[PDB]
């Protein structure tokens, strides 16, 4: 798979349909689009199992690079849960004046700077996914 | 939040609300600033404001300290307390302050919005806390009058130095000067981008820019002005009589390229900060260059309040001054851009208030300092800290662009701090060798303002003609035609086109808006052109009034010229003062 | 009254105060973690390459 690709909307409503097909009740690849919560579960089950297929690296935060004081940023205006699919932030600048706490917060909360500061991760100690160190 | 006080230096938490800086008050000086002003708004960790809901009161005097909370007499609960008590507002710190009985100063500062010259003259003869506040004052309040002209909205582009500008129905010019340069940034498709920075000036509104750019539909420039950080640095740090000279190094070879500069020098290295007072074109341009090569061996830091005037100094720097070891920052406004880059470790350093990073030094020299106000010192001292500073130039220069100044110009000995000790207790060093200028202007200046301490150069030719006009007064926008004066114009022009050879000097544009008609030649202003000078001069005053044009206008804009300068004495001033020529018509 | 009024007036001031310093102490640090928050991302970001 790209490395790149992270929504994998349309192959979650392939497996959908190539194994599910005649399951009567719709499936919503990204929970943003369930009507309840009962249908976020019903959305999430299916997105986990065809979570397993798609490659790891492609779930987590999702960062687009913004630029406050026209300095350049990697923040995570969005985010690809393995059962909550593909869900983007509404309130996303790209461009910005300054933060004055609340998105500073955020931001220094936020993996993606952290990550993107960071080396490189292969620990073979364990297997779950590294990261950065 | 915490900060010491402007009139005490002591720990506070009190800024009045109405004040447009909002400095931080002692509990005495808060209660004196709130009695005899009408600034009832306070300020503190939370706003001495009734904080009860449905209320709009925001006193002082009437607001009472209720629980956890702030209320006014309509509000407060039965248990309250009067803020304004024991001759102190209730803030941090009550119990350790000591007041000032120098208060007056501090109202006539906030409370008069900067309309006369009283109010600088009350700014300068204070204490250095005060006179910054005042100085960031009457920024904030510059600020505020820039705001309210009008605003560039450029609907077409017609050709280059002239577009078709058009504006709002109601809102006033913009001056003449460079001093209101534009640097708007418009919107194209989704938010602001970059425009630049520009000194438009009146000749629809010729730019006195080297670079090209193409304007688009819906770009408009407004006068964008900055936010005035607090000033912490004082102007200057008080002198002291050294006994040998110390804080620059002594080399065993000395310079012997300027033999009357070299006591200059040894005088400078006696005194902490010092100035010397000299006519334009006394070597003011070069004075610190050749100081810098005098003493290769101090920390030499130039700078200049405008950006364009950093051309003259950059002029003849690269041919005294090695090229290679001098670079200037580029941040991230046409200068030289083949230097080196980020070099903070170096000898000498050009670079600008705007963007200029915390350093140090020991010579530092801030040339044309007539038009560099209060702020702008503190603002050089706290930027570059050194223990010794250099101002070059003389009250007797163009003043500061005191806008909001209503009444009489301001006398020249109230401009800076330097120009209070400058013109008050004696100049600390004078120029007597001023060898630039012929018998004429040295002399008339010598016999005007400059105490008899210049001496002639040369003979005096005594081919300038001054024709005796008398014009007619009438204001239309901001300038004045005169018929008579075209004629004149022709009149002088009549016996050679060889006299063409000057460059045309007026503080007001008028007469090349008018020829712009037949000759159209591009405009710009003699704020910013000390150190490059031609033989011949154009010159047309076409003004007679104290307010622009006064006593101190005049005397050091005769001395641009070697030997070329026109002479018409149109105002009954000098006329029967000196000995020239002068006929009728025949 | 004076003893019990103004005594009471006195340890609410007390009580105003303390607040007002620990309110301008809650300022001072929210400037100081801004600041440090501010240039960790400042200095992380320059090493994005
Ligand atoms: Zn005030
Ligand atoms: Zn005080
Ligand atoms: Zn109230």
């Amino acid at each position: 798979w790209d490395l790149l690709k992270y929504d994998f909307t349309e192959e979650r409503l392939k497996l959908f349909d190539r194994y599910f097909k005649y399951w009567d009740q719709t499936y919503h690849p990204n929970c943003v689009n369930c009507l309840d919560d009962r249908c976020i579960l019903h959305c999430a089950n299916f997105n986990v199992l065809f979570s397993t297929v798609f490659p790891p690296t492609s779930f987590g935060p999702l960062v687009r690079k913004i630029f406050v004081d026209g300095v350049p940023f990697v923040v995570s205006t969005g985010y690809h849960f393995r059962e909550l699919g593909v869900v983007h932030n509404q309130d996303v600048n790209l461009h910005s004046s300054r933060l004055s706490f609340k998105e500073l917060l955020v931001y220094a909360a936020d993996p993606a700077m952290h990550a993107a500061s960071g080396n490189l991760l292969l620990d073979k100690r364990t297997t779950c996914f590294s990261v950065a160190a | 939040a915490v900060g010491a006080c402007v009139l005490c230096n002591s720990q506070t938490s009190l800024r009045c609300g109405a004040c447009i800086r909002r400095p931080f008050l002692c509990c005495k000086c808060c209660y004196d600033h709130v009695i005899s002003t009408s600034h009832k708004l306070v300020l503190s960790v939370n706003p001495y404001v009734c904080n009860a809901p449905g209320c709009d009161v925001t006193d002082v005097t009437q607001l009472y300290l209720g629980g956890m909370s702030y209320y006014c007499k309509s509000h407060k609960p039965p248990i309250s307390f009067p803020l304004c008590a024991n001759g102190q507002v209730f803030g941090l710190y009550k119990n350790t302050c000591v007041g000032s009985d120098n208060v007056t100063d501090f109202n006539a500062i906030a409370t008069c919005d900067w309309t006369n010259a009283g109010d600088y003259i009350l700014a300068n003869t204070c204490t250095e806390r005060l006179k910054l506040f005042a100085a960031e004052t009457l920024k904030a309040t510059e600020e505020t009058f820039k705001l309210s002209y009008g605003i560039a909205t450029v609907r077409e582009v017609l050709s280059d130095r002239e577009l078709h500008l058009s504006w709002e129905v109601g809102k006033p010019r913009p001056p003449l000067n460079r001093n209101y340069v534009f640097t708007g940034y418009r919107v194209t498709k989704n938010s602001k981008v970059q425009i630049g920075e520009y000194t438009f000036e009146k000749g629809a509104v010729v730019y006195r820019g080297t670079t090209t750019y193409k304007l688009n539909v819906g770009d408009y420039f407004v006068l964008t002005s900055h936010t005035v950080m607090p000033l912490s640095a004082p102007t200057l740090v008080p002198q002291e009589h050294y006994v040998r000279i110390t804080g620059l190094y002594p080399t065993l070879n000395i310079s012997d390229e300027f033999s009357s500069n070299v006591a200059n020098y040894q005088k400078v290295g006696m005194q902490k900060y010092s100035t010397l007072q000299g006519p334009p074109g006394t070597g003011k341009s070069h004075f610190a260059i050749g100081l810098a090569l005098y003493y290769p061996s101090a920390r030499i830091v130039y700078t200049a309040c405008s950006h364009a005037a950093v051309d003259a100094l950059c002029e003849k720097a690269l041919k005294y001054l090695p090229i290679d070891k001098c670079s200037r920052i580029i941040p991230a406004v046409e200068c030289f851009d083949k230097f080196k880059v980020n070099s903070t470790l170096e000898q000498y350093v050009f670079c600008t208030v705007n963007a200029l990073p915390e350093t140090t030094a020991d010579i530092v020299v801030f040339d044309e300092i007539s038009m560099a106000t209060n702020y702008d010192l503190s603002v050089v001292n706290a930027r570059l800290r050194a223990k010794h500073y250099v101002y070059i130039g003389d009250p007797a220069q163009l003043p500061a662009p005191r806008t909001l100044l209503t009444k009489g110009t301001l006398e020249p000995e109230y401009f800076n701090s330097v120009c209070r000790l400058m013109k008050t207790i004696g100049p600390d060093m004078f120029l007597g060798t001023c060898r630039r200028c012929p018998a004429e202007i040295v002399d008339t200046v010598s016999a005007l303002v400059y105490d008899n301490k210049l001496k002639a150069h040369k003979d005096k030719s005594a081919q300038c003609f001054k024709m005796f006009y008398k014009g007619v007064i009438t204001h239309d926008v901001s300038s004045a035609i005169n018929r008579p004066q075209i004629g004149v114009v022709r009149e002088f022009l009549t016996r050679n086109p060889a006299w063409r050879k000057a460059v045309f000097i007026s503080p007001y544009n008028s007469q090349n808006a008018v020829a712009s008609k037949i000759l159209g030649l591009p405009t710009q202003t003699v704020d910013s052109s000390q150190g490059s000078e031609y033989d011949y001069v154009i010159f047309t005053q076409t003004t007679e009034t104290a307010h622009s044009c006064n006593v101190n206008r005049f005397n050091v804009a005769i001395t641009r010229a070697k030997v070329g300068i026109l002479c018409i004495m149109s105002d009954r001033d000098l006329y029967d003062k000196l000995q020239f020529t002068s006929l009728e018509i025949p | 009254r004076d003893a019990a009024m103004q005594r009471k007036l006195e340890k609410m001031a007390d009580q105003a105060m303390t607040q007002m310093y620990k309110q301008a102490r809650s300022e001072d640090k929210r400037a100081k973690v801004t600041s440090a928050m501010q240039t960790m991302l400042f200095t992380m970001l320059r090493k994005l390459d």
